[PDB]
C-alpha cells in the first residue's frame, strides 16, 4: 500500500 | 422658384378644411376606445383555451 | 393526430436545411462597401479586378461581393445603418484634388463623419490614393500648403505624401478600434487585389480572435 | 492545528469555486446571445467545473475526519464524479484551445466544420471519453480500513504487486497532463505567430497592440494550469516512486496540491470572466 | 402540369414490372407522390405515398413488402416495382401529385393512369347510395358516411371529393369538406359534421356525370368511398 | 419675396385658426378614464430560421401566415401557430428594407436599396413561388410597401416621394410629392381611401389615393420620423422619431393631440402600432426592447424587453390576438 495516492491519504 | 406658386396653392387649399376642436376629438376617441374595449385580447388576457397561442 | 400537419413539418424542416446550407455557403463570401470622389479614381481601382450595381469576383478561395455608392445620391446617414456588418469599406482617395476647385476638405469631412458613426464604430477601413502618375509634377510645381497651412517640408512624394496619408489615418477619433491602413495603387503589377485579400483575411483574423474570446 | 486550517482551505477553494461558476452559469443561461460555439464550450466548462467543486466537500470531511465514514457506494460515487469532472474539465480546455486554433489559423476552410450542432456532438464526444478514461476510479473504489479501525476512501487496486499505481498514475499523467498541455500549446503557439504573421497588411502597431494581449493571456491560462497540476502530478509520481514516511509536514503538503488541482477549475471561470471582452458585458 | 404513365402491360402472376410516370410543368422534387390504383370495375384504392425528398414512404397493408416506391427528382420520374404480381393487382394506377403546408391542395392533379393486367383499424369510407336519377338543371346531394370522425383537434375535417368522368382521369373537386379546388364551378358545395358528410350541386348541368369518391386523409393508409354514379 | 412671404402669412394663419381650437385641457379629460394598469406578455413562440438581421414583417389577414425579410437574402412565409415555414422565397437584391403581405395572400411584395418593388406570387400552379412583376421608377429607395388590392399597391421611395402602381400594367398610375426629405414610413387607413407618409422633414402628409394631393400635413417633431400607424378608427394616427417621442395626432383636429415620451429614454423609434381597441400603442425603440404605452393617458404600461438587439419591426395581428416583434437578434418573438 501507499500512504499517498491520488486525491487521498491512507495510513494503512 | 417653379415650386412656390405650387406650395402656396397647396397651402391654400389645405387652408380651407374642417377643423373640429380638440375636445371633440379627444372624446371620440375615448368613445371608440371604450366601445371597442372588449374585444381587445391585449388588454385582458384571453384564457389559455380560447388562446390560440 | 397531425394527420398532414407531418408533412408540413417535415417539408419545413427541408427549407429550413436548405436555410442553413446556404447560409453556410454565404458565409465564405466577404462583403466589401465601397466609398470615394466623384468620378476622381474609382476607374482606376476597378480596373484592378439604378439603385446599387454589385461587381462579384474572386481571389484565391475568397468570394468578393463589392457595393459601390456613386450609384445612389441621398442622405449618407439614412442609408447607414444597412451596412452595419460589413466586413471593410474600401474608401478610394485621389491626390490631385489638393489644388481642385477643396475637395480635400470634403473627403476630410466625410472621413470623419463615417469613422465615428453610431454603426460604423468597429468597421475597419482601406484607402488606397490613386493618379501618382499626377502627384509626380504636381508637388514641384505647387507646393502641399495650398491645403496645409500647419505644414512645411521638402515637396516630394516620401514627404509630403506621408504627411497627407498621416494626416488622413489621424483623421479618425476611435483609433484603438478600427484599424486604418493604406497602400499605394500601381498602374503595373496590379497586386491591388492581394492588398484586399490580405486585408481582409486580417480583417477576419481580428474578428474572430475577438469573437473568440481574450 | 493544522487540520482545521486545511479543512477551511477546502471549504473557502470549494465555496469560491461554486459561486463562480455558478455566476458564470447565470449569466450564460439568462443571455440569449449564449448560442454560440464559444459561449456553450465554455457553458460545459462550468458546469463540468461545477460538478467538480461539488465533488470536494466530501474530501474535506474526510480531511477532518481523518477517516471516510460516508459508506462504499457513497466514496464510489464521489470518486467516479471527481474523475467524470475532472477528465471532462481538461479535455474541455484542450477542445476549447483545438477549436480556436482552427477558427484563427484556418478561419475559411473552419466553416464547414464549426457547427452549433457538430460541436455539440464534440461535447458528448468528450463527455463519452471522459467517462471511457476514468474505468479503473469506478470500478476499483471503495474503503480500506487500518488496524485502529480507521476507514478512508481510495482506489483498490487488485493484486499484491504495486505495478498497478505506477501503471495508472503513469496513465493519468499522460492522458490528463501530457497530452493536453502539449495540445494546448501548439495550438496556442500556432495562433500566436499566425496573429503576429500579418505583417503583409504592412500595418503600424500591429506588432504589439493587437497581439501582446493575446500572447499575456495564453501564458496566464498555460502557466495557471501547468502551476496547478504539475505540483499534485510530481507529490503522486514521487510517492509512487520513492517511498517516503509520512509527516504532518508532508500531509500538508499533500492536502494542499489536492486543494491546488481544484484551484484551477476554481480559476478558469475568473479568467473568462475578469479577461473576456465579449463575454464581461453581459 | 403532366403526369404521364408507363410500363403497364400484360404480366403473368408471380411475376415483377416496374412502373414510371414522368412529370412535367411543375416543380417536382417540391410535391409528394401517390400511386392510387382503381380496380377494372370497382373503385379507387390507394397503393402507396412517398414524401418530398423522399423522407417518408408509406404502402398500403395489402401491397406491403411486395412494392417499392421511388423519385428521381434530377429526372423528375417516379418509380413503382411490383414484384410477386397475383391476379388482385389487375388494375388502372394514377400518378398523383400532392403538396402539404398550410392551406395548401393535395390530389390536386392526377396524372392518365396505366393499365396492368395480371392473368389468372383502418378509417371505413361507408358508401351508401351507389346511383341517383340525374336531370340537368336541379340540385342533388350526395352524403359519405366515415366510421371516425373526420374532425381533428386542429379544425380542419380531412375529407376529400374526386369526380371521375366516364374514361377519364379523376379530378379534385372539394378538400377538407369546404373548400373549392382550382378551376371548378362554383355550383360544387360541400359540408357536414365528423362521420357524415355532404356535396351539394346547384344547377346541374352536363360534364359532370360521373362517379363521386370521397376519400379521408385523417391517418394512413387512405380510404376512398365505393362510388355514387351519376347518370341521366 | 412677395410670393414667400404670402406662403409664410399663409402658414402663419393656419397655425393660428387650429390654435384657436386647441381647447384641448387633456389633464382633464383623460383623468375620468380608469388607468389600464400594468400588462404582462411573454414570447409565446421563437422563429429561428433567419441567420442575418431582419428589417420587416407583415401579418396575413388571416392571423396566421406573416413573411419576415432580412439581410441574408430571402424571405420567410411563417406559420405562426405551428412555427412551420410555408415558403423560403431567394430574392435577388439581398439589402431590403420592407415587405408586404396582400390582403387576399396571394402575392408578396418586397424591396429596398434596389429601387425595384419585387412582387411574388404564392397561391400559383407549378409550385414554387416565382416573381410575378418589378415595379420600376423610383429614384430613390424603396422604404415601405403598402397592398391596397391584388392590383393596386402603394409603395414609398427614399426620393421624396410615394407612388400608387397598378400591378398588371407595372406602372406608377398616381404619384404623391409634397415631401422635401426621405420618406420612411407609410401606412394605410383601414378603409384604404388614404394614407399618411413621414419623411426626414419631420413632417407626416394625408394623401388621398383618388385624388393624388396631400389634404393635411402635421409637424411638431424636431427630427426624422422612422414610423407611422393608423388608428384603428382611420380618424388619427402616431408617429415615432428619432428623439425618442411618439406623438398622435387627430385628422380633424389637424394637430398634436398627445405626446408619449419619457426623461430615461434618448434613442430612436423604429416601430410603432396599435392593438385592436387602440388602447395600447406599441414602440420598438432602439433600447433592444419594446414599450407599451397607454394611448389615451400617455402613460407607459409595458415593455416587451426580450430581444439582445435593437427591434426594427413590430405588428399587431388583425384580429389583436398576438404581436410580433422582430429584432436585429436575428429571430422574432411573438408575444400575447
Amino acid at each position: 500500500c501507499k500512504n499517498f495516492f491520488w486525491k487521498t491519504f491512507t495510513s494503512c | 422658384i417653379a415650386q412656390a406658386r405650387k406650395l402656396v396653392e397647396q397651402l391654400k387649399m389645405e387652408a380651407n378644411i374642417d377643423r373640429i376642436k380638440v375636445s371633440k376629438a379627444a372624446a371620440d376617441l375615448m368613445a371608440y376606445c371604450e366601445a371597442h374595449a372588449k374585444e381587445d385580447p391585449l388588454l385582458t388576457p384571453v384564457p389559455a383555451s380560447e388562446n390560440p397561442f | 393526430l397531425s394527420a398532414e400537419d407531418k408533412a408540413a413539418v417535415e417539408r419545413s424542416k427541408m427549407i429550413d436545411r436548405n436555410l442553413r446550407e446556404d447560409g453556410e455557403k454565404a458565409a465564405r463570401e466577404v462583403k466589401l462597401l465601397l466609398l470615394g470622389a466623384g468620378e476622381s479614381g474609382k476607374s482606376t481601382i476597378v480596373k484592378q479586378m439604378t439603385g446599387i450595381v454589385e461587381t462579384h469576383f474572386t481571389f484565391k478561395d475568397l468570394h468578393f461581393k463589392m457595393f459601390d455608392v456613386g450609384g445612389q445620391r441621398s442622405e449618407r446617414k439614412k442609408w447607414i445603418h444597412c451596412f452595419e456588418g460589413v466586413t471593410a469599406i474600401i474608401f478610394c482617395v485621389a491626390l490631385s484634388d489638393y489644388d481642385l476647385v477643396n475637395r480635400m476638405h470634403e473627403s476630410m469631412k466625410l472621413f470623419d463623419s463615417i469613422c465615428n458613426n453610431k454603426w460604423f464604430t468597429d468597421t475597419s477601413i482601406i484607402l488606397f490614393l490613386n493618379k501618382k502618375d499626377l502627384f509626380e509634377e504636381k508637388i514641384k510645381k505647387s507646393p502641399l500648403t495650398i491645403c496645409y497651412p500647419e505644414y512645411a517640408g521638402s515637396n516630394t512624394y516620401e514627404e509630403a505624401a506621408a504627411y497627407i496619408q498621416c494626416q488622413f489615418e489621424d483623421l479618425n477619433k476611435r483609433k484603438d478600434t478600427k484599424e486604418i491602413y493604406t497602400h499605394f495603387t500601381c498602374a503595373t503589377d496590379t497586386k491591388n487585389v492581394q492588398f484586399v485579400f490580405d486585408a481582409v483575411t486580417d480583417v477576419i483574423i481580428k474578428n474572430n480572435l475577438k469573437d473568440c474570446g481574450l | 492545528t493544522s487540520n482545521a486550517v486545511l479543512t477551511f482551505i477546502y471549504f473557502v477553494v470549494c465555496i469560491i469555486g461554486l459561486c463562480g461558476n455558478t455566476l458564470v452559469i447565470y449569466v450564460i443561461l439568462r443571455y440569449a446571445k449564449m448560442k454560440t460555439i464559444t459561449n456553450i464550450y465554455i457553458l460545459n466548462l462550468a458546469i463540468a467545473d461545477e460538478l467538480f467543486m461539488l465533488g470536494l466537500p466530501f474530501l474535506a470531511m474526510q480531511v477532518a475526519l481523518v477517516h471516510w465514514p460516508f459508506g462504499k457506494a457513497i466514496c464510489r460515487v464521489v470518486m467516479t464524479v471527481d474523475g467524470i469532472n475532472q477528465f471532462t474539465s481538461i479535455f474541455c480546455l484542450t477542445v476549447m484551445s483545438i477549436d480556436r486554433y482552427l477558427a484563427v489559423v484556418h478561419p475559411i476552410k473552419s466553416a464547414k466544420w464549426r457547427r452549433p450542432r457538430t460541436a455539440k456532438m464534440i461535447t458528448m464526444a468528450v463527455w463519452g471519453v471522459s467517462l471511457l478514461v476514468i474505468l479503473p476510479i469506478m470500478i476499483y473504489a471503495g474503503l480500506r480500513s487500518n488496524q485502529w479501525g480507521r476507514s478512508s476512501c481510495t482506489i483498490n487496486w487488485p493484486g499484491e504487486s504495486g505495478a498497478w499505481y505506477t501503471g495508472f498514475i503513469i496513465y493519468t499523467f499522460i492522458l490528463g497532463f501530457l497530452v493536453p498541455l502539449t495540445i494546448i500549446c501548439l495550438c496556442y503557439l500556432f495562433i500566436i505567430i499566425k496573429v503576429k504573421s500579418s505583417g503583409i497588411r504592412v500595418g503600424s502597431s500591429k506588432r504589439k497592440k493587437s497581439e501582446k494581449k493575446v500572447t499575456r493571456m495564453v501564458s496566464i491560462v498555460v502557466a495557471v494550469f501547468i502551476f496547478c497540476w504539475l505540483p499534485f502530478y510530481i507529490f503522486n509520481v514521487s510517492s509512487v516512486s520513492m517511498a517516503i514516511s509520512p509527516t504532518p509536514a508532508l500531509k500538508g503538503m499533500f492536502d494542499f496540491v489536492v486543494v491546488l488541482t481544484y484551484a484551477n477549475s476554481c480559476a478558469n471561470p475568473i479568467l473568462y470572466a475578469f479577461l473576456s471582452d465579449n463575454f464581461k458585458k453581459s | 402540369v403532366q403526369l404521364v404513365e408507363s410500363g403497364g402491360g400484360l404480366v403473368q402472376p408471380g411475376g415483377s414490372r416496374k412502373l414510371s410516370c414522368s412529370a412535367s410543368g411543375f416543380a417536382f422534387s417540391s410535391f409528394g407522390m401517390h400511386w392510387v390504383r382503381q380496380a377494372p370495375e370497382k373503385g379507387l384504392e390507394w397503393v402507396a405515398y412517398i414524401s418530398s425528398g423522399s423522407g417518408t414512404i408509406y404502402y398500403a397493408d395489402t401491397v406491403k413488402g411486395r412494392f417499392t416506391i421511388s423519385r428521381d427528382d434530377p429526372k423528375n420520374t417516379l418509380f413503382l416495382q411490383m414484384t410477386s404480381l397475383r391476379s388482385e393487382d389487375t388494375a388502372m394506377y394514377y400518378c398523383v401529385r400532392s403538396i402539404y403546408y398550410y392551406g395548401s391542395s393535395p390530389f390536386d392533379f392526377w396524372g392518365q393512369g396505366t393499365t396492368l393486367t395480371v392473368s389468372s383499424s383502418d378509417i371505413v369510407m361507408t358508401q351508401a347510395t351507389s346511383s341517383v336519377p340525374v336531370t340537368p338543371g336541379e340540385s342533388v346531394s350526395i352524403s359519405c358516411r366515415s366510421s371516425k370522425s373526420l374532425l381533428h383537434s386542429n379544425g380542419n375535417t380531412y375529407l376529400y371529393w374526386f369526380l371521375q368522368r366516364p374514361g377519364q382521369s379523376p379530378q379534385l373537386l372539394i378538400y377538407r369538406m369546404s373548400n373549392l379546388a382550382s378551376g371548378v364551378p362554383d355550383r360544387f358545395s360541400g359540408s357536414g359534421s365528423g362521420t357524415a358528410f355532404t356535396l351539394t350541386i346547384s344547377r346541374l348541368e352536363a360534364e359532370d356525370v360521373g362517379v363521386y369518391y370521397c376519400m379521408q386523409h385523417l391517418e394512413y393508409p387512405l380510404t376512398f368511398g365505393a362510388g355514387t354514379k351519376l347518370e341521366l | 419675396d412677395q410670393l414667400r412671404q404670402e406662403a409664410e402669412q399663409l402658414k402663419n394663419q393656419i397655425r393660428d385658426a387650429r390654435k384657436a381650437c386647441a381647447d384641448a385641457t387633456l389633464s382633464q379629460i383623460t383623468n375620468n378614464i380608469d388607468p389600464v394598469g400594468r400588462i404582462q406578455m411573454r414570447t409565446r413562440r421563437t422563429l429561428r430560421g433567419h441567420l442575418a438581421k431582419i428589417y420587416a414583417m407583415h401579418w396575413g389577414t388571416d392571423s396566421r401566415l406573416l413573411v419576415s425579410a432580412s439581410q441574408d437574402g430571402k424571405l420567410i412565409i411563417w406559420d405562426s401557430y405551428t412555427t412551420n415555414k410555408v415558403h423560403a422565397i431567394p430574392l435577388r437584391s439581398s439589402w431590403v428594407m420592407t415587405c408586404a403581405y396582400a390582403p387576399s395572400g396571394n402575392y408578396v411584395a418586397c424591396g429596398g436599396l434596389d429601387n425595384i418593388c419585387s412582387i411574388y406570387n404564392l397561391k400559383t400552379r407549378e409550385g414554387n413561388v416565382r416573381v410575378s412583376r418589378e415595379l420600376a421608377g423610383h429614384t430613390g429607395y424603396l422604404s415601405c410597401c403598402r397592398f391596397l388590392d391584388d392590383n393596386q399597391i402603394v409603395t414609398s421611395s427614399g426620393d421624396t416621394t410615394c407612388a400608387l402602381w397598378d400591378i398588371e400594367t407595372g406602372q406608377q398610375t398616381t404619384t404623391f410629392t409634397g415631401h422635401t426629405g426621405d420618406v420612411m414610413s407609410l401606412s394605410l387607413a383601414p378603409d384604404t381611401r388614404l394614407f399618411v407618409s413621414g419623411a426626414c422633414d419631420a413632417s407626416a402628409k394625408l394623401w388621398d389615393v383618388r385624388e393624388g394631393m396631400c389634404r393635411q400635413t402635421f409637424t411638431g417633431h424636431e427630427s426624422d420620423i422612422n414610423a407611422i400607424c393608423f388608428f384603428p378608427n382611420g380618424n388619427a394616427f402616431a408617429t415615432g422619431s428619432d428623439d425618442a417621442t411618439c406623438r398622435l395626432f387627430d385628422l380633424r383636429a389637424d394637430q398634436e393631440l398627445m405626446t408619449y415620451s419619457h426623461d430615461n429614454i434618448i434613442c430612436g423609434i423604429t416601430s410603432v402600432s396599435f392593438s385592436k381597441s387602440g388602447r395600447l400603442l406599441l414602440a420598438g425603440y432602439d433600447d433592444f426592447n419594446c414599450n407599451v404605452w397607454d394611448a389615451l393617458k400617455a402613460d407607459r404600461a409595458g415593455v416587451l424587453a426580450g430581444h439582445d438587439n435593437r427591434v426594427s419591426c413590430l405588428g399587431v395581428t388583425d384580429d389583436g390576438m398576438a404581436v410580433a416583434t422582430g429584432s436585429w437578434d436575428s429571430f422574432l418573438k411573438i408575444w400575447n
